This record gives structure tokens, sequence and C-alpha cells, in this order.
């Protein structure tokens, strides 16, 4: 409905995915911060994480949280079909 | 009118064999032609070529009259023939064969640009627009 | 703005000046024939390129499996309750992010942006 | 349904795969087809108005 205003420097697309992009991030932060509040001493992956053996924070919440946003090119996932990235979905579809 | 409510049956004769080749001689109708200024016409097979092969060339009125070129069509019965249909005084059909098709367009009997001179005031034409700048 | 044909050879006309009565003929390079122009102006430059797709989307996409569909807005030409909206599709993707419309009942084919 | 029932008797009944596309319910689909073309994945899902 043409209600966003570009930021200085920024095509509406930019400005567009990049404060969506943004909010994804903030969310994908909330859920990975939610998976780390919940563990318990006893826990085995906890214990090869602190020790700093094996494996990083974000695994943890990728196995008991969420697994993330794909990117390819280091941008979203592009639209390989014609306005769409797979048949299953209809044309200029923007969601997460 | 006899259009719309007219009425009749005609004989169709297929005669093996004419006194003379059937051809088609097509014009544009964008020309919108008025055959009455035809006052006369040559017809001879086209030069280029140097027979029945050869393009026609139409010259209107003899001495002062206009010209056309023909170019044959590729197939005429390559799947189906054409036949001329024409009316004789026993009312009766009767239908001739289309031998070929030959195409009829319009000429230009004016300008004469010249190869070699062309390219040559081309380059000058060129060359001035790059000379004197800024 | 537009171009002009010979009536003679049937080639481009090229615009021409004369001395006499300050009017711009059109003038042929094979043939001379001649005429005179009616609006008098010969080159035109549109650079914003803000032309609006509006007279580019033909009316038969509303045949596409594959669009969206809506029952919020309807035609206004015909009180359909049924439209098929996309997006600019085309170059000039700056800030295209507006919504074109084409209504879906038959011979329609009305269309309208918002 | 009447196309499972029959299907599930290839062995003496001589109805196959040919029979079935001879009748008009599967189709082969190129990949430049496949742009003009609008799929849903599953029927229980996909088709329910
Ligand atoms: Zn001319
Ligand atoms: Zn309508």
């Amino acid at each position: 409905n043409n209600e966003l205003e570009p930021t200085p420097g920024n095509t509406l697309r930019q400005t567009f995915e990049n404060q969506v992009n943004r909010i994804l991030n903030d969310a994908r932060d909330k859920t990975g911060s939610s998976a780390q509040k919940s563990l318990s001493e006893y826990n085995n992956f906890k214990s090869m994480v602190v020790s700093g053996a094996k494996g990083s924070k974000i695994n943890i919440s990728q196995v008991i949280a969420v697994v993330g946003q794909q990117n390819v090119e280091g941008k979203r996932i592009p639209f390989g079909f014609k306005h769409r990235t797979l048949p299953h979905f209809i044309k200029d579809d923007y969601g997460p | 009118g006899p259009s719309s409510q007219n009425v009749t049956e005609y004989v169709v004769r297929v005669p093996k064999n004419t006194t003379k080749k059937y051809n088609i001689m097509a014009f544009n109708a964008a020309d919108k032609v008025n055959f009455a200024t035809w006052n006369q016409a040559r017809l001879e097979r086209d030069l280029s070529n140097k027979p029945e092969d050869q393009p026609w060339l139409l010259r209107v009125n003899g001495k002062s009259g206009r010209k056309f070129k023909g170019i044959k069509k590729g197939g005429v019965t390559e799947n189906t023939s054409y036949y001329i249909f024409t009316q004789c005084p026993d009312g009766a059909f009767e239908a001739f064969p289309v031998h070929n098709w030959y195409n009829f367009t319009p000429l230009a009997r004016h300008r004469t640009l010249t190869a070699e001179e062309a390219e040559e005031e081309w380059e000058r034409r060129n060359k001035v627009l790059n000379h004197f700048s800024i | 703005v537009g171009i002009r044909f010979c009536q003679e050879c049937n080639n481009m006309l090229y615009p021409k000046e004369d001395k006499e009565n300050r009017i711009l003929l059109y003038a042929c390079r094979n043939c001379d024939y001649q005429q005179e122009a009616d609006n008098s102006c010969i080159y035109v430059n549109k650079i914003t390129h803000e032309v609006d797709e509006l007279t580019q989307i033909i009316a038969d996409v509303s045949q596409d499996p594959t669009l969206p569909r809506t029952e919020d807005h309807p035609c206004q030409k015909c009180g359909h309750k049924e439209a098929v909206f996309f997006q600019s599709h085309s170059a000039r993707a700056e800030d295209a992010m507006r919504l074109y419309y084409v209504c879906t009942a038959p011979h329609c084919g009305h269309r309208w942006t918002e | 349904k009447r196309h499972i029932d029959q299907l599930k008797e290839r062995e003496y009944n001589n109805y196959s795969w040919q029979d079935l596309v001879a009748s008009g319910v599967v189709e082969y689909i190129d990949t430049l087809e496949e742009e003009t073309v609008m799929l849903a994945m599953t029927p229980d899902d996909l088709q329910e108005k």
C-alpha cells in the first residue's frame, strides 16, 4: 500500500527485505535464547560445550529450538521458478 | 435477394487436356490496380536469370506503361491441386488445373544509388561527424 | 512524434526546412514527394519513464491458475467480488511494490491500481 | 475409486499403467510446460475450499 519510506542509500526492496531480515534475526535470537534458557546440570550437550571440548552454543538451540533461516549467496532463497521458489506456492509470496 | 434464396445445380467436368497451361497471376489488393488503365501489356521471362522456372516480367501498355516482377511460389500441388472453375453457356461448370503460382509486385523506376560510391560517401560522412569536435 | 511513410515508394519521410513560408516539410530521399507537418515537432525523449503499466497488462491474465485471488476488492465497472492481483514484474523496480488488480468476471477485463 | 479397486488386480485382469494414461487421469509434464501449471502437493490437504 506504499506506506514504507526508504532510508538514505537504500532501495525500497532493500529497505523492505533488510527490515524483514532484521525482524527474522530478532525472532531467531529470541528462539535461541529460549532454547539456551532450558538445560540441566546433568545434560551432556552442556558438558561438552562448557568445557570447550567440542561444539558451540548454537548447535544446542538448533537441535532443541529452531534450525533458523537458510540463504544462498549471502541472501534469501531466490526465485528459481518465475516469481516462485517451488510449484507449491502462489506467485510473489514473500512470507518467512 | 437471389444470393439469399438463390438455388441451382450445374454439371462439372475435368477435361484430361487443355490447349494452354493455366497459371495464377496475383496482385496485392492494397494497390487496387485499375485493369482498365491497362491498354496493353508485354509479358516476358525475367532477364536477371541471364525457362519454365523463370520469373515473369510484366510490362503494361507496350512502350510507355507500368512494370511488375512475378516470382514463383515454392509449391502449388505439393498437397492439393488448385483448379480454375469456369461457367459455360450450358450452365455446366468447367474446371481447369493451376500449373503454377507467380507473385507479382510493383516496381520503382526511380533513384539509382551506386555500391563502391555509396560506401565511400558513408566513410566521409562518418569522418566529417568526428572532425571539428569540441 | 509518430512516423511518416512516402505515398509513392513507401519509405521513410525525413523532415526538411524551406526558406519561403517557414513551415516544416516532410520529404523523401528516394522520390521527392512532399507535404507539410501538422504538429511541427520532431523529437521527444522521456527520461522519467513513469509509464503506468495499466496500459501494458492484458485482460486475459485472469485465466492464470498460478496467481492469488481476493474477495475484498470488488470491481467497479461490473460489481464482481473477485479479483486477481500481482506486482509490476518489469523494470523500474526501485520502489515497485504496488499491486495492480484485474477483474476475473468473464468479459469485463477491468484493470485498476490502488 | 473405480480406478484403484481394479488396479490392485493387474495379475489376472490385464489393466496396468498404459490403460491409466489412455484414460486421461495422468499426464507427462515437461520442464517448459511446467511453468504454465499450478501444482498441489497433496490432495486431501490442498484441494479443500
Ligand atoms: Zn518516397
Ligand atoms: Zn469487473
